[PDB]
């Protein structure tokens, strides 16, 4: 695909500016919507039976979810009749906005189409653009920080760290992993919104650089834990120590960068006399980690798949942001631990 | 709003506003004094300073005050059926 | 009323039906890129649907650059079309 | 041919709003009325 | 309310008479001659055919699909004859705050006719035949919507009455002067027969000859009307009869010339050739009325 | 000339309808702002009162007299 | 008789029963026809001809129409009756006594709601609006503006551009 | 709430029908005085319940000139009214003629005065009545804001986290 | 208050409508039309009764984009014709 393909792909970068610059309710509804209108044609690709099921799946559901946002923007006319972005000013409306925003996002209970969209997806150019696309739904939650109920998001928060936990343990699709980690690591987003709303700008940050280091190293093509498998000895060895340090960054571990969520979520939360709730988040993560500990036996190991067919010549991909983003992603702990005033 | 637009103009939000050629707004007064009120930050986290102002405000696009005084004043009506009823009209 | 003038011409056009049937005794998929070329030509007629109606009173210098702008983008929808379109 | 119709509909089109803008026992009118609606509206409030 | 009777049974006449019309004209452009055994000049034909196919003329059904076949006529019969309330003829029965949206929405709406129509028979080879017919209706609105915003933005809002007062002295043929030949192929639409063609039989054609008359009367307001007269209503509509049935005679004149298109050629001609000159024009109908002062 | 001469006959030879859809729509942008005759259909536009008058309240100002005929306020004649 | 906008919702909602119901696309399709062309009528009696025919024109001229192919494409030739068909029936009959049985509680004006908002009377305060205005009026006399709402024109014709470019890369 | 007596409407008002009002537009330029004075009551007052005094003072000088009307040029002007109401929807247009038969007759009188350009918002300089700031609607002054910080910030703690 | 008891009521019953299936996938976004057309309903009479003339556009735009979705979603439903022989929810592939 020439020109035509990066127009489509500026029309999504285009319509979440408009989520972003906006005051208008019906602003950023367009924005939304502007983006389905988009994902859809990288979403088929390939002329693929799964990429037709995928996209019918992820329309279905998130078609849905705007029409139950524009509910929440119709009941803002039926109620005070100001039409700006910053209060519901409704215990009703507040209901539908809140599950509205969590059916575009991972959250725990519009989760199941998740994993099946991302098996449908064709290539890792098309698997950055969910990742990516969580921005949008998480820009307007920050805008409309109060006026929403704590019983109806943090709920939303704790079940899908729990269901993320124990929704990758029985999956050995590398797409179906990353898949897991996007609902698991939603819920480390939404739970510090009515605690400050800053940090949850942090965690996408975070967050979207170090999915973006994943599908970016593996375009050497791999779909199966079997098939990353093949990397140790027929392939690069180098390559393994880097996808190691995204690996376990992903987890709560000190070290690398990826405690730095982690680092503040707590932090903040424990400053309003919260305590019995952060035990449960730190607790549920180490399933979130118990994922990427079998799938670092993948690299250190041997595993026995060296297959005949040797590769001589040199692998050259895109590689865009492969070498960049995971020396950020890797330690940036010791490097920026006041970045939270810089970013929010 | 995430990030600001500043230097450029793309509002015309809120009711009461710039009129299409002098159209009014049906709860016109009522948002001068509700805008007015809270133009600074004192009743936006509070929301208490402003609460006069507030409930006569969603009296006018609702009308759910009228409407229960009009059901009282429309049953002790029927209530006259068959006693001391007259109609000038 | 409208109701008035509605109902008479359904009332009349369904009883035709009645003497119609009461008294006597004894696959290809290119058609579907049409429907969606129309639909979607429907809401950008339905945006300049507005012309002879909203020119009378706004200011011109700031409707032309956009009234023109929207059948721009309708011809330039077209300009996409003719590079491969179809043998119907 | 056209243009210069226009420009004569022009003339019309001011003295048909002119006629509007003159008119103000119009408007009083509408405010005379309820006045005297909201006293009989208040006549059946003390009655019922 | 007696006016509403007066615009639906004189108003079937029109279409029975038409029959007649159809067969004389198109016969004398064919050096043969029109009825004459029937009547005295064949007059008495259009209630001969009236008796012979709904009395006696039965229907074999090919399924009946229990809500369709005959909901279809409803669709049929019933648009077409609402189409005639809000025309501008003296003083129009009960006038719409916009005229021409009314006219635009329910000839819009008389594409599902021909739609349920398709959906009545079981045989795929039907309603296969069906959708094409579909195609030609559907395709040949959108310029008929672009025509239209384009007449108007040169004179008059929505209103139908309007249009009237901007033909005073000046027919609108010659300021809209390539859009004049446009409209006229544009509304060969509804299954005209002369660009392609495809209950009972009878009463189908009931409602697509009934449609030809609104057609004919709706170019002689949007082009024609020459003058009002407020103080004679009869010397307006004795003028608009003979303008009218001009433009009657020239539907049966492009039916009896001219062959068709190939249904693929008649697709070619939109798109192609007729929507790049008519959004041109619509281009040049946006600027006339800020270059020269003439917003009404 | 390479191809003012050359691409413009052949246009006309072949299909010469996309020759008026170029032409005629070019001519519906830049006559507009050439032509010294769009400031005169902008005066009457605002001059045209949808709305009813509003009266002013005056302490010492000008350009401002009653309703009946007097030199003041705006009020276009622009060609009768 | 005095009512006009109630008498009209109840034939809105009865439209949308055949929706929560599922009696084949084809009868499904015979709803947005119904329940349409009523909620014209709804949006017509408040004021606003223009907004009111826009479904008409869209819903009623287009939507449904291409909606109309797609039932031949896939799913075509018959439907299937209805009243034999199970549970569809058991959601029709449930769905219509969500609203009739409602509406013996709004006679004698007010009722009791799942929602705090009350029924009320509905006739004399159906209109809500005095005179308000004259000339060019009634809020939907200038509708529509290309001024002043700019930013709105451009992002509406991107999407456009978007629609037809996409689905021709689908198929 | 408290409204107006029953005896606050002014009596003789309504005589004359909608299209005879609308067939002389010179009320606009005879009696104009009293028409602005109730005007610029309205947008410095909203509220109908103090501005009605001045509305008797409009009721009073609207038949001050019609009465004038029914003294003189009565045939001139019914003529031109019964042209007015026989056309549909024009008003103004297929009256011409009977236009120019009107207001000769009134040329004979000082009443004759029509304006070929508008009204274009003429100001009432001679109007007292009542001062324009009362406190329309507002009640509450409403609580003042938070004190705006002046001066620069210096860097003290430089970073209050767990480290540096 | 009245007319809002019903189109929101109609909404509620679209919203159920959409997610319970008898394994027709055309029936589904028959009901996405629904859905735009009770939106459209409720936005219109609390624009039109709350004089507000510069919002009267903003359902003109909804009309747009409620088109938007239901002709691109609609192109995907052929997509899946296309691929198996006729369109159901229960013909799926997907883990």
């Amino acid at each position: 695909n020439p020109i035509i393909f990066i127009i489509i792909l500026l029309t999504i970068m285009l319509g979440t500016i408009i989520v972003m610059i906006s005051s208008h309710w019906l602003l950023v509804w367009i924005g939304f919507e502007m983006n389905m209108l988009a994902i859809i044609p990288i979403m088929m690709k390939n002329h693929n039976p799964r990429a037709t099921e995928a996209s019918t799946k992820y329309f279905l559901t998130q078609s849905t979810a705007s029409m139950l946002l524009m509910m929440a923007v119709i009941i803002n006319l039926m109620f005070s009749g100001q039409w700006t972005v910053m209060k519901l000013f409704n215990p009703m409306a507040s209901m539908l906005m809140t599950m509205a925003l969590a059916m575009k996002l991972g959250m725990a209970p519009f989760h199941f189409w998740v994993p099946e969209v991302t098996q449908g997806i064709p290539l890792s150019s098309g698997l950055i653009l969910l990742t990516w696309q969580k921005l949008a739904p998480m820009s307007v939650l920050y805008q409309i920080f109060p006026s929403i109920n704590l019983n109806l998001i943090l709920t939303l928060s704790v079940l899908s760290i729990l269901i993320g936990g124990w929704g990758g343990l029985n999956q050995t699709q590398l797409r179906k992993i990353m898949a897991y980690s996007s609902i698991a690591h939603m819920g480390w987003m939404t739970a510090v919104l009515p605690y400050n709303p800053t940090m949850t700008l942090l965690n996408l940050i975070i967050y979207i650089i170090m999915t973006s280091t994943m599908f970016t190293m593996f375009m050497a093509n791999s779909t199966t834990t079997t098939l990353s498998l093949s990397h140790t000895w027929n392939k690069t060895p180098i390559m393994t120590v880097l996808i190691l340090a995204t690996l376990l960054s992903m987890g709560g571990l000190p070290p690398l960068s990826g405690f730095m969520p982690k680092w503040m979520i707590i932090q903040e939360m424990t400053k309003n006399n919260s305590i019995i709730l952060p035990t449960f988040m730190a607790i549920t993560a180490l399933l979130n980690l118990y994922f990427y500990m079998r799938l670092t036996y993948s690299t250190t190991l041997t595993m026995f798949p060296s297959t005949n067919n040797m590769k001589m010549k040199w692998q050259f991909p895109l590689m865009k942001k492969m070498t960049f983003l995971p020396t950020m992603v890797v330690l940036s702990t010791m490097m920026l631990p006041l970045t939270p005033m810089l970013s929010v | 709003q995430k990030r600001l637009g500043v230097d450029l103009d793309r509002w015309m939000t809120i009711q009461s506003a710039e009129q299409p050629h002098g159209i009014p707004s049906r709860c016109h007064a009522f948002e001068k004094e509700w805008i007015e009120c809270a133009h600074g930050i004192g009743s936006i986290r509070a929301e208490k300073e402003c609460k006069i102002e507030f409930e006569d405000f969603r009296e006018c696009l609702l009308r759910q005050k009228t409407m229960k005084r009009l059901h009282a004043i429309r049953r002790q009506r029927e209530k006259l059926i068959k006693e001391g009823k007259y109609t000038p009209p | 009323n409208l109701m008035l003038a509605l109902l008479t011409n359904f009332t009349l056009a369904t009883l035709l039906v009645i003497i119609a049937f009461w008294l006597p005794q004894l696959f290809s998929m290119k058609f579907f890129l049409v429907a969606i070329t129309f639909l979607l030509f429907d809401l950008e007629i339905a945006l300049l649907l507005p012309l002879p109606w909203a020119s009378q009173t706004a200011n011109l210098n700031t409707m032309l650059t956009m009234a023109l702008f929207l059948i721009i983008l309708l011809a330039v929808s077209l300009a996409y079309e003719w590079t491969q379109k179809g043998l119907e | 041919s056209m243009m210069k119709w226009n420009r004569e509909r022009r003339r019309l089109q001011i003295e048909d709003f002119e006629a509007r803008i003159a008119l103000m026992p119009l408007l009083q009118a509408e405010k005379d009325r309820r006045v005297l609606q909201m006293l009989r509206e208040n006549l059946e409030e003390e009655a019922t | 309310m007696i006016n509403i009777l007066m615009l639906i049974i004189p108003i079937l006449l029109a279409v029975a008479f038409l029959t007649l019309v159809e067969r004389k004209v198109l016969g004398y452009m064919q050096l043969r001659k029109g009825p004459n055994v029937v009547g005295p000049y064949g007059l008495l034909q259009p209630i001969a055919d009236a008796i012979k196919l709904f009395i006696k003329e039965p229907l074999r059904p090919a399924t009946s699909s229990a809500s369709m076949f005959i909901l279809a006529p409803i669709m049929a019969l019933g648009l077409a004859l609402t189409m005639w309330i809000p025309l501008p003829m003296p003083y129009p029965l009960i006038n719409m705050n916009l005229g021409v949206l009314f006219m635009l929405a329910m000839s819009s709406l008389a594409v599902y006719s021909i739609l349920w129509s398709g959906w009545a028979s079981n045989s795929k080879y039907a309603l296969i035949g069906a959708l094409r017919a579909v195609a030609q209706t559907i395709s040949y609105e959108v310029t008929l919507a672009i025509i239209l915003l384009s007449v108007l933005l040169m004179s008059g809002s929505f209103t139908l009455s309007t249009l009237i007062t901007t033909q005073e002295q000046m027919w609108l043929i010659l300021p809209a002067w390539p859009l004049a030949m446009m409209w006229f192929i544009s509304t060969l639409a509804e299954t005209n027969r002369a660009p392609f063609d495809l209950g009972p039989f009878a009463l189908f054609f009931m409602a697509e000859y009934a449609n030809i008359i609104m057609m004919n009367i709706f170019t002689a307001i949007l082009f024609l009307g020459t003058s009002h007269n407020p103080h004679m209503p009869e010397l307006y509509t004795i003028n608009f009869t003979i303008k009218s049935l001009l433009l009657t005679m020239s539907f049966l004149w492009i039916r009896a010339s001219y062959p068709r298109f190939r249904y693929d050629q008649l697709m070619h001609l939109l798109w192609k050739n007729f929507l790049p000159l008519t959004l041109a024009l619509c281009m040049w109908h946006v600027s006339l009325p800020i270059l020269t002062s003439g917003i009404p | 000339a390479e191809r003012v001469a050359a691409f413009l006959k052949n246009v006309w030879a072949k299909e010469p309808v996309l020759v008026a859809s170029f032409a005629i729509a070019g001519l519906a942008v830049i006559l507009p702002t050439l032509s010294p005759y769009t400031k005169y259909s902008l005066m009457i536009n605002x001059x045209x009162x949808x709305x009813x008058x509003x009266x002013x309240x005056x302490x010492x100002x000008x350009x401002x007299x009653x309703x009946x005929x007097x030199x003041x306020x705006x009020x276009x004649x622009x060609x009768x | 008789m005095l009512y006009i906008v109630f008498i009209l919702s109840v034939i809105f909602v009865m439209g949308f029963v055949g929706f929560s119901s599922k009696p084949s696309p084809i009868y499904g399709g015979l709803g947005l026809i119904v329940s349409g062309g009523v909620g014209c009528g709804i949006v017509l009696n408040f004021g606003g001809s223009f907004l009111g025919l826009m479904v008409f024109l869209i819903y009623l001229g287009g939507m449904m129409v291409v909606f109309g192919y797609t039932t031949a494409m896939a799913t075509e030739q018959y439907p299937e009756i209805w009243l034999s068909n199970k549970a569809v029936l058991g959601a029709f009959v449930t769905g219509l006594l969500m609203e009739f049985f409602m509406v013996y509680y709004v006679l004698k004006d007010k009722e009791v709601e799942v929602v705090f908002e009350f029924n009320g009377l509905g006739d004399w305060v159906i209109y809500d609006t005095g005179d308000s205005g004259f000339f060019s009026e009634e809020a939907m006399g200038i509708a529509a503006l290309y001024s002043y709402g700019t930013w709105l024109v451009i992002v509406t014709g991107w999407s456009l551009l978007i629609g037809v470019v996409v689905i021709m890369e689908i198929t | 709430e408290l409204p107006s007596l029953e005896d606050l409407k002014v009596q003789e008002v309504k005589v004359s029908s909608s299209v005879l009002k609308a067939a002389a537009h010179h009320y606009g330029a005879q009696c104009d005085k009293p028409n602005k004075e109730f005007m610029l009551c309205r947008w410095e007052e909203k509220d109908p319940r103090r501005c009605l005094e001045e509305g008797k003072l409009v009721n009073q000088c609207a038949l001050e000139f019609f009465r004038q009307i029914k003294r003189h040029c009565a045939e001139p002007f019914t003529e031109y009214w019964t042209c007015i109401d026989y056309s549909g929807l024009q008003l103004f247009r297929r009256c011409r003629k009977q236009q120019a038969q009107f207001d000769e007759c009134v040329l004979d009188k000082l009443g004759w005065v029509r304006p070929d350009l508008g009204d274009l918002s003429k100001v009432t300089k001679v109007k007292t009545d009542r001062p324009l700031p009362e406190n329309p609607y507002h009640s509450r002054a409403r609580p003042e804001p938070n004190p705006e910080v002046e001066g620069d910030l210096k860097p003290a703690r430089h970073g209050s986290r767990l480290f540096f | 208050s009245m007319v809002y008891m019903n189109i929101m009521m109609a909404f509620t019953v679209s919203l159920v409508g959409l997610l319970m299936y008898r394994s027709h996938l055309m029936s589904s976004l028959l009901c996405l039309e629904g859905m735009m057309l009770s939106l459209f309903v409720m936005a219109a009479l609390t624009i039109l009764n709350s004089h507000f003339t510069l919002a009267s556009m903003m359902p003109i735009i909804l009309l747009v984009f409620a088109a938007c979705e239901a002709a691109l979603g609609l192109s995907l439903l052929v997509m899946v014709s296309n691929t198996y022989g006729t369109d159901y929810v229960q013909n799926l592939n997907l883990l």
